């Protein structure tokens, strides 16, 4: 999108009030003197679906980082290694998924998330549809969604 | 976790994948209008005949072809297609005559002649790999008012037995016409649930041993008992707006339309007293009789706990495994195939939104591009 380049990441409080309107939410706090927002809350992909929740936090110049907490994603989906049970950065005892392309990748130089988007905008229902393609590897055996995946020789990481 | 206890959207989900399912099931109007021309053209040749006996011969469907019932069996590539014929001039002609001047003329047609086997009751032609045509000569009946086809058919032991095919499909018509009345809110419908609870049973007498597969319920049977189920629930004006309720409701009035007298479980057809659907419950030789009547009460228990457990189901992973297991695998593979396809449309279209409450997906805010690295 052709627009000026004067557009800079927003500050805190333009998304401070963005994610509260939508959905329940149990905590939303201001930590580290104005520097990073956390959000928790419940989010159900399916009516069937089971129900999931998510904690997200992010930092002017930092990627967000989007983990699920409870449940353990079902017993952690029954061994293979795929939902991503990661260490999470070492403060949050989830999950962590990943949700969108990093900047390398991307030879245009914009990102699928940039700061001038918001939070609850995108990245929460990238995290549902993550979550619907999660459930419904149970039942197919195969990711059937954006099959997108490096090779250890070929991979490059952005975490 | 019981079925009727569920919220509206949930039970209306429930209630599409279900017709969903059964739209494979039935055959497609392409196909009908297929048979349709098979079988006048066998009935014309007929006509074509220098046979006295034989002449004016009609061809009119019967069964699942005349109701609209037509769920295609499992595992079995070939259809099955009833017909009999009419003979205004048989009235007094035996069996010998009538049965002959078919199977003469049926050997002397070209194509006909080697598809043709011969059957108990009547005769068959054998189209290889689609579908097949039954057909069962009878005779004229006088005697008795109706709405108009009091007939006898073709049976070993007694040469004629009453049957009155055509009136029951006019009434089950008729029934099947009205709609039960709807709340207010800010192929029929009798015919998809018949055909719901026959693909049921069919899929459920496979698990069952030989005793309860040769026993097991018949299509008119349970046809009779939905259709007179459904009329009094018409009658009776209550509002209908829980979806697999109907089912349940039907199901549970079905049993008590059972009439026992003097020993004789009849099981009638509304416009022809004389023949009872339940005439194999009557007879009771090495107690071949009671075990039919056993297999509808084990069904019904079955149907009834099916919605039970499918109401259970927690988690998008569990509902379909639910309904592999009560509606056949492969119906339901095309069906999930369906909704994946569907809702990677509407990634690609932009209409997935994002629901306020409950996050959820909305397939008809669109999601932009985005990567998922497994």
């Amino acid at each position: 999108v052709v627009i000026r380049h004067h557009c800079k990441p927003l500050t805190i409080a333009q998304q401070y009030r963005a994610l509260k309107a939508g959905g329940p939410y149990e905590r939303l706090r201001i930590i580290h003197h104005d520097r990073t927002l956390l959000w928790e809350g419940w989010l159900q992909p399916s009516l069937f679906s089971r129900r999931y929740k998510v904690a997200v936090r992010y930092s002017l110049g930092t990627p967000p980082i989007c983990v699920v907490t409870e449940p353990d994603l079902f017993a952690l989906a029954g061994t293979r290694a795929i939902p991503h049970l990661y260490p999470a950065d070492k403060h949050i005892p989830g999950a962590r998924l990943c949700l969108f392309l990093p900047r390398s990748q991307a030879d245009d130089g914009l990102s699928e998330w940039r700061a001038q988007l918001k939070i609850s905008d995108t990245l929460i229902p990238w995290a549902s549809l993550w979550l619907f393609y999660f459930e419904q590897w149970l039942h197919t055996g195969h990711w059937e969604g954006g099959g997108k995946h490096p090779r250890p020789s070929e991979v490059k990481n952005e975490r | 976790t019981t079925a009727r206890n569920l919220p509206s959207g949930k039970k209306q989900r429930i209630a599409d994948l279900l017709s969903q399912i059964i739209e494979t099931l039935d055959l497609t109007k392409t196909q009908y209008a297929n048979i349709e021309s098979a079988y006048n053209g066998v009935g014309t040749f007929l006509s074509e005949g220098d046979d006295p006996l034989l002449q004016d011969a009609v061809i009119y469907p019967q069964g699942s072809v005349r109701l609209n019932t037509t769920v295609k069996p499992k595992n079995e590539e070939q259809y099955d297609i009833d017909l009999i014929c009419y003979l205004p001039h048989a009235t007094q002609a035996d069996y010998t005559g009538v049965i002959s001047a078919i199977r003469q003329r049926l050997e002397s047609h070209k194509t006909y002649k080697t598809l043709l086997s011969e059957l108990p009751r009547g005769f068959r032609i054998n189209y290889a790999g689609d579908y097949h045509l039954d057909i069962t000569p009878g005779r004229d009946h006088t005697g008795t008012a109706h709405p108009g086809q009091p007939l006898w058919v073709v049976d070993a032991q007694t040469a004629w037995k009453e049957s009155n095919p055509s009136g029951y499909a006019e009434w089950f018509e008729s029934s099947a016409s009205v709609q039960p009345l709807r709340t207010i809110l800010v192929k029929k419908l009798l015919n998809h649930i018949v055909q719901i609870l026959k693909r049921h049973r069919d899929e459920w007498a496979a698990e069952q041993d030989e005793v309860r597969q040769r026993c097991r319920p018949i299509s008119v049977i349970i046809t009779t008992l939905a259709c007179h189920a459904y009329n009094h629930i018409i009658a009776d004006r209550r509002a209908y707006d829980n979806d697999l309720d109907i089912l349940l409701d039907v199901l549970e009035l079905m049993p008590d339309f059972i009439v026992s007298t003097q020993g004789a479980i009849h099981v009638n057809n509304p416009h022809m007293p004389e023949e009872n659907f339940a005439e194999k419950w009557n007879r009771s030789e090495q107690d071949e009789g009671p075990q039919r009547s056993e297999a509808f009460y084990q069904w019904h228990a079955a149907a009834q706990a099916t919605f039970n457990t499918i109401a259970a189901s927690v988690g998008e992973d569990n509902l379909f495994l639910s309904l592999e297991d009560s509606f056949g695998k492969t119906p339901v593979d095309v069906v999930r195939q369906r909704l994946m396809e569907h809702m990677q449309s509407a990634r690609e279209q932009g209409s997935l939104h994002l629901d306020k409450k409950t996050g959820g997906l909305i397939a008809t805010a669109g999601v932009p591009k985005n990567t998922f690295y497994g």
